[PDB]
Order: C-alpha cells, then structure tokens, then sequence
C-alpha cells in the first residue's frame, strides 16, 4: 500500500512542472499585452484629444 | 502596339506545343499504370477462395465481425494525388467526401478522418478540420509496405474502441473508432472515371444457399483476416492513380 | 513542490515595471506632443496675423 | 570567328553555348507560365545548365567602382576556356543560383561557395 | 541624366510611390548620396529586380526549396517596408535606420500583416530613448561600431519587450458462403 | 527629398537633371510639392551654403 | 476624394474595392483560357467575391419606368458604406449570385435571395 501513492505523486510531479511554467508564462503575456496595449491607446487618445483642443483653439 | 503582341503570340504558341507535350507524357504513362495495375488478380482471388472455404466451416465470431451496439463515431479516410493540373479530379473527391461526410451528419455523429495526398492536405488545412495523420510521397508510385503500415494502423484504430462508452476510454486507454469508410475513384473506361464510396470496416456474411485443419481454425481466421483488409488497401491505389492519370 | 512558488514575485515584480513604465512613456509622449502641436497651433496664429 | 585560323576548342563551345541559349529562348515561356515539374529530365538538366551559364557571364568592370563597391577582375583567355568546358559539360549544377553572379574568377568562385 | 517611370497598374496594386524599379536608373550613382548611405545600402536595386524577376519566373511552381523561399520573404518584407503614405516628410537618419533595420534580416520573424505599423512603433521610442545616437549621424554622417551595437542591442530589446498581435447509393463487400442459408 | 524610395533607389545631386513620366491621376505633382516642403527646414539655419 | 475630408471608413473601403477589382482584372487573362479547375482556392475566394459584388454595382434608377415598368429606388450613404462593408467581410458569399441583379438595397436583397 506504500507503492501506488509513488506513481501517483511522481505522475503528478511530472506534469505539474509544465502545468505551472505555462501558467506563468500566459499570465506574463497577459499582463504585457495588456500595459502595451493601454499605453498604446492613452497615447492614440491623447493624440486626438490635443488635435480636437488644436483645432478648437 | 506591337511587341507586346508579338511577344503573347509566341507565349501562347509555345503554351500550346508544350500542353500537347504534357498530353503525350500523361497518354505515355496511361499505358505503363494499365498493365501494372492488373499484376495483383491472382493474389487477391486466391486469398478470397481460401476465405471463403476457411469460413465455410469456421465459427462465426470476431470483433471485426460484430458490430459497436452504439453509434459513438465513424472514421473515414480520403486519397489523393501527388500532383496538379488534374481538372476537377480533387474538385470530385472533395464533393464525394462532403457529401458523405453530410449523410453521417444525420445521426450526429462526430466523424474523424485520414488523409493521403498534398493536394487535399493543404485544402482541409485551409479549412476548420482536425487531421490525425497524412501520408503523402507515393502516389506516383506506391508498394506494399505503405499499404500494409495503413492497414495496421487502421486495425489497431479500430481494436483500441472496444469498451468506449461516453468519453471513456475504458480498458483501452484512448477513444476508439466503430466504424470506417474509404473514398476513391474508379476506372470505368477511358473516359468514364467516377468517384465512388464504400464501407468496408464490419464484415458481414451472405448464404448463397445450396478440407482439414493443422492449426486451430481461429488462428487461421484472425491471421487471415488482416492479410485481406491489406490486399484491399493495396489494390485500391494503383486504381487511383490510373483514374488520375 | 517547494521550488514551485519561485517565480510568481518574479511574474509580478516585472508586471509592475512594465505597467509604470509604459504609464510613463504614454505621459511623456502624450504631452510632448501635445505641446508641439500647440506649439504649430501658436505658430499659425501668428501667420494668420 | 571559324576553325580555319583558331582553334575548333572555341568553335564548339560556342556552339554548344550557342544551343543551349536558343533553346532555353524557346523553353521560357513554358518554364514561366506551366511550370517547371512538367519538363522532362533531359530538359531540365539543360535548363539548370543555361541557368548557370546565364548566371556566370555577368562580370564586375572597374568603371562600375563609382556605383558598387566591389572592385572589378580581369581574367585570361585559357582558363575561361577550361572554366566554360567545366561549366558546359555538366559537373557544376551543384552550386547554388546566387553562387554563379558576379564572379571575378574560377577561384572567386570557389570563394564565395565557401562563403555560403 | 535620368528619369522615373510610373504606372497606373502599380498604383492600383496598392504602391503609393509607384515608382518602377525594373526600369528607373540615374548615371551620377551613389557619388551625390552620403557615404554612411552608400556603406548601409548597396546593390538594393538589383536584389529586388531579381527578387521580381524570381516573383514572376516561379509564380506557379510546384516545389520551393529553403533558399527561394526565403529570398521570397525577404523580397515581400522589403517590397511592404518602402511604401510610405502621402505628407509624411522624413529626415536622412530615419531614413538610414530604416534601411539598416530592413536589410540585416533582423524584422524577418514578423509576420506580413503588420511590418508597416511596427516600423512607425519603433522610430517613436528610439526619439525618447537613446536619441543621441541620431545627433551623432548629424556630425558624422556616419555610423559607429559602438553606436551600431548600441542600435542593435535596443533594438533586440525592444523586440523582446514588443509582441505581435497577429499570428440507397452505398455499395457493401461480403463473402460467399456455400453452406445453404439456415 | 522627404520621399525614402527616391534617395534609397535614384539618389538626386545639385547641378543634375531628373525626368519624370507618367499617365494621368498618377500623382506626379506630389512628388514636387513634397520636395519644396521640405526644403523649409533646410532654409531655417541662415548659412547661404545651406 | 480624400480622408481630410471624408472618413476614414469610406476611404478605407474603396482602397479594397479598388485593389480586389484591379486583381481580378490582372488574372482574367489566365482564368480566361484555363478556367477555375488549376487556379487555387485562396484565389477562388476573392474570384467569387469580386464577382458578388461586381454584380452588387447594378442598381435600377427611376428612369426606366418606360423600359422595364417597375420603379427604381435610393439608398443613403451610410447604409451604402455598411452593406459594402459587410459585403468585403464575406458574410453574403452564401447567397447565390442572380439575387444581386438589379436590387436596390440590402434588405431586398435579402427578400429577393429568400423568395428563391
Ligand atoms: N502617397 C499617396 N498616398 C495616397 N494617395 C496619394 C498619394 N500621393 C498622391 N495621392 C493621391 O493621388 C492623387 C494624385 O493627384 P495629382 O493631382 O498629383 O495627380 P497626377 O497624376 O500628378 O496628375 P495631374 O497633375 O495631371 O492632375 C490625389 O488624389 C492624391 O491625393
Ligand atoms: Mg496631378
């Protein structure tokens, strides 16, 4: 009864090493896509906001 | 203008010979596919005879022999060509798969599909289509070896979906197949060239109406069985490529 | 199983950079050119003048 | 040019430069539009080896230094004779298409295919 | 001295220049130009007359190997990278980026989609960040070997740090069985 | 010249003569109203040889 | 014409209009002699596209009340740009091709392709 919990963590071990290095990889793509891509837009943004005032004025 | 006229009426007249040429290599090779295709009649009808007088007085049990008593999936598999400028050759398989692909739609089974060929690769590559394995390199030119390796492997496709029931895998471990269907064309005659489709995965067994064995008769059965499935196989390529041809 | 939670405070610290350095980059192109054109804005105005 | 004053050795190789020019000429058209998988094995060969040899009669001249970089080469008689039988007769089609333009000589050559 | 030919089928394709390349030649050469020009870019024209040349001789050909399919890569990322849009005056030194960006191979991972907008990314954050390097150009008229690796290693990290955003009738087979139907 | 495709394929000197060709609704006068745009910044700094 | 003065939308989709209908044109002289069976599907898509909406250009105006006897039809701008901007997406390639002759909008157009 010592003997099927061995397979059963090594199983577990096996896969949980790509399971959290992918986790973690899509979790940092994430988070740089999204800061990329709200200062894309504050700049496109406020971009057009000074050509609005520009014109205006 | 003028150079540009001159230059298209000798682009199109070069067209024209070579095209001519082309047509002289396709006749060229019509005759080399004729007469290998029909080497393999003896083989294929002598192991049919030793079927039938094997099965005559043999038990009536395999799992090629009965059937999945639930509709889970059906498999099929799909052939093609190793080169273009066929006319509606891919155009009329694509059509036959389509459409029976859409008579399996009926009993909402979800189907899955093999494929041999670059032309058809690249087309349900395209498209939204899941691919299991492509073979392709020998249509030109096939053996035995190719054919015997397909066969295996849809064998063992097929063996490994005995105890599939719902998602489970069973005793299997993966999910298996119940069913199989093989789309190709034929050679009618030298201008009547049609695709036809056929299902040959459970064997069944008509009476018609109206020797002695060393070996245990079912190892006989279930060695030659397999032997049958390939020959099969192995005939239907070199039918291909004739009607492509 | 111990090595596991090595490099989430990695994930979140470079997180962090990020996000404070590009809010930084959009302001200071925002207002750089915001200013030029106010600037061209100014410029026209005395040519219309 | 003719074999009663110099020797037959450029008589034939320009002959045989010569036909596998006229022919490429007539093979284009065919290699441009149909494609080159329906040519047989004979035309093939020969439209690779027109292919070299189209390639490798481009040469640098010194007055081009003003425009390119590369300064020009001069070769003699003799062995662009011996380099174009080599070429002629069929032991050359190994070489890559970028490997034949623009070559000051037969070492030249054998430089830049070390190059790649 | 020289001349340019344009057309209309070009302009159509989407080329907004359509300038033709194939035919279009100046006799004073690369003699007027700047020498840092001259060292980053050379024999331009003739690699894209045959990258043409290729375009049109294999357009239909059945098998491409390794080298012709990255020559055709390459020609299509320079072929996108010169169109530029109407009013959108430059200076010589994003010029000369440019070109030395799109000649070392270093934008051949993106794809095709989106190498236009990158470009117009990448010339922003070199104006913020390292921006000397360009006054450099302005008394050199030159490039550096420091101010090179300078260049290549922010572009390395700026590409790191950037992602890209795109990428009945049925017939059966039985056997034969002599034994009477039961 | 503001264009990059002109100087990167033909580049243009003082004291050279450049032609150019072609049909209707191509957009030739562009290309010389960009040029005399341009020019501005290089008539900003005062120097005569500029 | 030009998107200082119209918007960007508009200018956006006659630049594709422009460039599908200019492809179509350069490869009508090779599917002219061949046909549909050796060109490839990436370009059959575009093929039927282009055709849709070539065939979408048709309109039936007022004036031909003494010709055809049915009355013509007008269409606003804004409901012009949204129909070809659906047409470019490729949402219509289903419907078959006579239902776009001589149709006056899209909601016809949809009354027509479903009467048949
Ligand atoms: N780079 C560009 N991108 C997009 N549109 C452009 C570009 N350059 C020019 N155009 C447009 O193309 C058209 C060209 O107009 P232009 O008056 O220059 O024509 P032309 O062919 O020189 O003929 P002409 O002077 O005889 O009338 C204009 O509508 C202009 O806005
Ligand atoms: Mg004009």
């Amino acid at each position: 009864a010592e003997r099927e919990a061995m397979l059963a963590k090594t199983a577990a071990d096996n896969r949980k090493s790509a399971e959290q290095v992918a986790a973690a990889q899509a979790d940092y793509e994430k988070e740089m896509a999204e800061a990329r891509a709200q200062a894309s837009a504050l700049r496109d943004e406020a971009r057009a906001a000074g050509r609005s005032v520009v014109d205006e004025k | 203008t003028l150079r540009e006229l001159r230059g298209r009426i000798r682009s199109a007249g070069s067209i024209k010979k070579i095209t001519k040429a082309q047509e002289l290599i396709a006749t060229s090779r019509i005759a080399k596919a004729q007469a290998r295709v029909e080497a393999a009649r003896p083989y294929a009808a002598e192991i049919t005879n030793m079927l039938t007088e094997l099965a005559g007085a043999s038990a009536l049990d395999h799992p090629l022999l009965v059937e999945r008593k639930q509709p889970k999936r059906a498999g099929v598999l799909v052939v093609s060509s190793d080169r273009g400028l066929c006319g509606a050759y891919n155009a009329n398989v694509l059509r036959r798969a389509e459409e029976l692909f859409s008579l399996l739609r009926d009993e909402g089974k979800d189907p899955v599909l093999y494929v041999v060929g670059r032309k058809a690769l690249g087309y349900f590559s395209f498209r939204q289509r899941t691919v299991v394995e492509s073979w392709t390199g020998f249509s030109e030119r096939p053996t035995y070896e190719n054919a015997r390796e397909i066969a295996d492997t849809l064998v063992n496709a097929f063996m490994a979906g005995a105890d599939d029931e719902g998602d489970d895998a069973g005793a299997d471990g993966i999910l298996g197949v119940d069913e199989l269907h093989i789309v190709f064309t034929e050679f009618r005659s030298m201008l009547s060239q049609t695709a036809v489709a056929r299902r040959a995965a459970p064997m069944e067994v008509e009476y018609v109406g109206e020797y002695s064995f060393e070996p245990d008769p079912e190892t006989l059965f279930d060695a030659l069985l397999p032997r049958y499935i390939a020959t099969r196989v192995y005939a239907a390529l070199l039918e291909a490529a004739a009607s492509e041809s | 199983l111990a090595d596991a939670d090595a490099m989430h405070a990695k994930a979140l610290a470079d997180a962090k950079a990020e996000s404070e350095k590009v809010t930084e980059e959009a302001k200071q192109d925002s207002e750089r050119i915001a200013a030029q054109l106010s600037e061209q804005a100014g410029s026209e105005a005395e040519r219309i003048k | 040019l003719d074999p009663a004053i110099v020797g037959d050795e450029h008589y034939r190789v320009a002959q045989e430069v010569i036909r596998i020019l006229q022919r490429y000429k007539d093979l284009q058209d065919i290699i441009a539009i149909l494609g080159i998988d329906e040519l047989s094995e004979e035309d093939k060969q020969l439209v690779n080896r027109a292919r070299r040899i189209e390639r490798f009669l481009s040469q640098n001249m010194m007055a081009a230094e003003q425009f390119t970089g590369q300064p020009g080469s001069t070769v003699p008689l003799k062995e662009t004779i011996e380099a174009f039988d080599k070429l002629t007769k069929g032991e050359f089609d190994h070489l890559p298409e970028q490997a034949f333009f623009l070559i000051g000589g037969l070492d030249d050559l054998a430089k830049k295919a070390e190059s790649l | 001295d020289g001349q340019c030919f344009l057309e209309s089928d070009l302009f159509n394709q989407g080329v907004r220049p359509a300038i033709n390349v194939g035919v279009s030649v100046s006799r004073v050469g690369g003699a007027a130009q700047i020498k840092a020009m001259k060292e980053v870019a050379g024999s331009l024209r003739l690699d894209l007359s045959q990258y043409r040349e290729l375009e049109a001789f294999a357009a239909f050909a059945s098998d491409l190997d390794a080298a012709s399919k990255a020559q055709l890569d390459r020609g299509a990322r320079l072929v996108e990278l010169l169109k530029q849009p109407q009013y959108s005056p430059l200076a010589v030194e994003e010029q000369v980026v440019a070109i030395f960006l799109g000649t070392q191979g270093h934008l051949d991972s993106v794809p095709v989609e989106d190498v236009q907008r990158f470009e117009s990314e990448l010339l922003e954050h070199v104006k913020a960040s390292h921006s000397d390097i360009f006054d450099g150009i302005r008394e050199t008229k030159k490039l550096s070997e420091e101010a090179e690796e300078k260049l290549v290693s922010v572009i390395n990290e700026f590409k790191k740090g950037f992602q890209a955003s795109d990428g009945e009738d049925l017939e059966k087979e039985s056997v034969k069985v002599r034994k009477p139907a039961p | 010249t503001g264009i990059k495709a002109i100087d990167a394929m033909t580049p243009i000197g003082r004291g050279q003569r450049q032609l150019i060709i072609g049909d209707r609704k191509t957009g030739k006068t562009a290309v010389c109203v960009d040029t005399i745009l341009n020019q501005r910044e290089a008539w900003l700094t005062g120097d005569p040889k500029q």
